[PDB]
């Protein structure tokens, strides 16, 4: 079967834009918290998230106007430009190839929605709704707009809708389309944009920290509400080897299953079949992993059944866990793109992200979670794990090329 | 039948809830008929941009779907989950379809519940504090809720995706099925989309129209097709789905780029254009719509394009176009033996750019 690795990578987070800035705020522990600028916090109690602080459209941004997307869309085109910059790939070079363009998202405009709300709240009156807004909240645009920005008519632009494990089905739909010979190149990943919605969304089911996010810690307290875009360019080994493309690593394989249990709430045994279905496809031991990127959203529900699966998985000596959140916070359908994208970096620059805000490991998730500090190793194969809303889990296994 | 590639996918069922109504019977008899669809808009809804609708007749989601979990249930879900029941269960609620945990959903969309996030923000807004929501709508807002709650209903355990792309959306789910099932990850799938009719998503897309131009009749509902492999097939296949293509319109010619995409999908399906039996575009109310109907018009035989009552009798039905589209095919196709080796083809062109076509072969 054709083997599939990632020639590029393309990143705008809340710490740190570009594969350099990420690679080092991994490396940091930066956490991405700061207050909210994107909207009007008055009445949440609250007023923190992980926002992208000082994005400049103008330096990724050339062909599409930027009124034509919102914020997650010019988050997926700027991560997308940086990943096929880092993949050494102009538009000359995509424009002649049929590819696959996959972003996930959670929320996707979900503020333009907010925004056209107001519209129709201040006026009393549907028609003061703005149609540039209206034009450019439907999430099939952050896909799309990619193929624009990047003058690739030959692509199916597909946005997945998982909502956190959207990142890791599109990596996934990248590495089986590319699988099937039928195109050569994926740009894969997710996108989303801080908003009202996801704010008082969790907010109001009590999974907003008070403070920090302090995943699988005794006291953790939940997430913070984060944004941003990563964007993974596959391509199969014969097209990277070919075109002389530098391989950041490679895709093994993912598991998708379904808890078919509950809308919101984790489930331990759906967790668990698609860890080991990921390991089916990638064709892996539990020894071989070097480390798993959790889930790991802090909250009190995720990280026990989170631990809980790994551990039925892996019996009782599990391999490393961390969470990226902890730094990150929770950047909804760029999460697991983020953390591939992390998980991808790892494995190239031999260090483990930290776990951060870690005070005291939960007694029920008995995991080595790299607490605070990156730590050094011979990471040759890294699981990435995702759960989202609607039992929806997809895990990815990268591995060194 | 003998004549396919290995590993082709069969469709061997389907469903739709639409404006015909509820079931795959009232659909079929609807494109049949080439019935109109359009009613008065229920004046519940409250102000709409247009008072004419294709709205589900007869729709009730706690008369479907029972007391249980439904009365904060989001009319998309409701819909997806209605189709569902047709799709895997017979008029006797017998279970017509085995699944297992290889068996995959993918849910096209166009974004979500509208409504449900609307009201939601709405809330945020007007209400005491902006995080005092109605908290038992909030599990339905996901945009995955729909796929999601399938499974739950029907116990798959196996892949579950849901896909936006608007009217491209049942294509883009189709070629993704097709493409996972290509790599093993489900033997089966549950595949189509769906679109609610909301007083959001009608101010919206009147908000979103090219300024001048009339309010669109909007249409709700959705299409589910039982994807299997051809060798693995547990049910006789009604159609093979030869090829799913697609492209974004990124020069703004959605006339080329259809033309572009169907000749692709048809060179694939290793068919010529003149071999088309039925071909379905999407009729969407839209520049790219009438350049769609222009493009198909030129590349496909006249017959083609008249063997099929318009999509436009359903209005503008969003994510559930294409799938629609397909049902049409398939509904055009049974009790007529005519039909049986012919090739259709399914054409979508979407607001954000994107061109989908799908090319299958009629079984029965």
């Amino acid at each position: 079967r054709r083997r599939v690795v990632l020639t590029g990578f393309g990143v705008i987070s809340s710490i740190g834009t570009g594969v350099e800035e990420y690679t080092a705020g991994l490396r940091a522990g930066r956490s991405g918290a700061r207050p909210i600028t994107r909207f009007d916090t008055e009445g949440f109690g609250q007023n923190t998230a992980c926002e992208v602080p000082d994005f400049e459209p103008g330096r990724w941004i050339h062909h599409v106007p930027l009124d034509d997307m919102g914020r997650a869309g010019q988050y997926a085109v700027a991560a997308a430009r940086m990943a096929v910059d880092d993949a050494g790939l102009t538009e000359d070079d995509l424009g002649e190839r049929q590819a696959v363009i996959t972003v996930g998202t959670t929320d996707g405009e979900s503020h333009d929605i907010a925004v056209l709300l107001e519209q129709e709240l201040a006026a009393g009156d549907p028609e003061a709704m703005d149609p540039v807004l209206a034009r450019r909240i439907n999430a099939g645009r952050l896909s799309t707009v990619i193929a624009r920005e990047l003058r690739m008519p030959n692509v199916e632009a597909t946005t997945v809708t998982t909502a956190c494990a959207a990142g890791n089905y599109s990596v996934g739909y990248g590495l089986d389309s590319i699988r099937s010979g039928e195109v050569d190149i994926a740009l894969c990943g997710g996108a989303d944009a801080v908003c009202r919605k996801a704010f008082a969304l969790f907010k109001r089911f009590g999974a907003l920290t008070p403070d920090v996010v302090r995943p699988f810690d005794k006291d953790r307290q939940g997430i913070l509400t984060g944004e941003g875009a990563g964007i993974l360019v596959l391509e199969s080994l014969e097209s990277a080897l070919a075109r002389g493309a530098r391989i950041h690593a490679e895709v093994l394989g993912y598991g998708l299953s379904c808890d078919a249990a509950h809308p919101t709430a984790p489930n331990r045994d759906g967790i668990a079949r698609g860890i080991r279905l990921a390991l089916d496809d990638a064709g892996v031991e539990q020894e071989e992993i070097d480390f798993i990127s959790a889930h790991g959203t802090g909250t009190k529900a995720n990280d026990k059944t989170e631990s809980a699966a790994i551990v039925d998985v892996y019996g009782d000596a599990p391999p490393r866990t961390v969470a990226v959140k902890s730094m990150l916070g929770h950047s909804m359908g760029a999460a697991s793109a983020l953390g591939a994208i992390a998980c991808g970096l790892a494995i190239e620059h031999g260090f483990i992200p930290p776990t951060i805000n870690h005070r005291e490991t939960d007694p029920d998730c008995p995991l080595d979670v790299v607490p605070n500090r990156a730590v050094e190793a011979d990471v040759r194969i890294v699981q990435n794990n995702s759960s989202a809303f609607a039992g929806n889990n997809a895990v990815l296994i990268l591995g060194t090329y | 039948e003998a004549t396919l590639p290995p590993g082709t996918p069969v469709i061997t069922g389907w469903s739709a809830v639409s404006p015909y109504g509820i079931g795959r019977a009232e659909f079929a008899a609807g494109v049949r008929a080439g019935a109109k669809t359009a009613v008065k808009a229920d004046a519940g809804l409250g102000p709409l941009p247009s008072s004419d609708v294709c709205t589900v007749p007869g729709f009730d989601i706690q008369e479907q779907l029972g007391p249980r979990g439904t009365a904060k249930m989001d009319r998309l879900t409701a819909l997806a989950l209605v189709a569902s029941d047709g799709l895997l269960l017979d008029a006797d609620g017998n279970r017509a379809v085995a699944t297992d945990e290889l068996t995959g959903v993918v849910l096209g969309i166009t974004m979500g519940s509208l409504e449900n996030v609307t009201d939601f923000l709405r809330q945020s807004y007007t209400n005491a504090r902006p995080f005092y929501v109605d908290a038992g709508r909030i599990p339905f807002g996901s945009l995955n809720h729909a796929a999601g709650a399938t499974a739950i209903r029907h116990d798959l355990k196996g892949p579950n995706t849901t896909v936006a792309g608007g009217r491209v959306s049942g294509l883009l789910a189709l070629n993704y099925a097709r493409r996972l099932m290509g790599q093993g990850r489900a033997t089966k799938y549950l595949v189509g989309s769906a679109e609610e009719f909301s007083a959001a998503h009608a101010w919206f897309e009147h908000t979103a129209t090219a300024s001048g131009d009339p309010a669109p009749l909007l249409g709700e509902g959705c299409g589910l097709f039982l994807v299997e492999q051809a060798e693995a097939a547990e049910r006789p296949p009604l159609a093979a789905v030869l090829s799913v293509e697609t492209r974004v319109d990124i020069d703004d010619d959605p006339g080329a780029a259809v033309t572009a995409c169907a000749r692709r999908a048809l060179r694939r399906a290793g068919v010529d254009a003149g071999e088309v039996w039925a071909a379905v575009p999407c009729a969407a109310p839209t520049a790219a719509g009438r350049a769609e109907h222009e493009a198909l018009a030129a590349l496909v035989p006249a017959d083609a394009l008249s063997r099929v009552p318009s999509m436009e009798l359903l209005g503008d039905t969003g994510a559930a176009s294409a799938s629609f589209q397909i049902a049409a095919v398939l509904a055009a196709a049974e009790a007529d033996a005519d039909s049986r080796g012919r090739i259709a083809l399914v054409c979508a062109v979407d607001r954000d750019g994107a061109v989908a076509v799908a090319v299958l072969r009629l079984i029965g």
